[PDB]
């Protein structure tokens, strides 16, 4: 390097810092992924029970 | 599908009857025929350990 015009340095490198990103779910694999073909999406949901028996 | 529903049924019916008969009383929600209370077939009487957490 060089300090002005007719003057020397002592050049000690590049200081270098990022921020934090933080990964807990993906480490969890709590997720499942899958590829369609196009922006819609279809589910079918299905309830079932039971009743009372009364006495005759 | 109506096999197992009928089977459920059932079974829902088994529990509730045998719970019934703890607090003294037959189960025959439909029916007057059948509808005893124990504590008055046998004779008998409720006592209460009634317990209070206030205190």
């Amino acid at each position: 390097m060089q300090n002005g015009d007719f003057q020397i340095l002592d050049y000690t490198g590049l200081i270098s810092t990022m921020p934090r990103v933080d990964t807990l779910l993906q480490s969890m694999n709590l997720f499942t992924e899958h590829f369609g073909r196009t922006t819609v999406a279809r589910i079918e949901r299905l309830d079932d029970g039971a009743g009372d028996i009364k006495a005759v | 599908r109506h096999m197992a529903r009928i089977r459920r049924s059932h079974a829902i019916l088994k529990s509730k009857a045998m719970y019934a008969a703890l607090k003294g009383t037959s189960w025959s929600p439909d029916d007057p025929v059948s509808d005893y209370n124990y504590y008055d077939v046998w004779g008998a009487t409720q006592t209460t350990a009634d317990v209070d957490f206030t205190k």
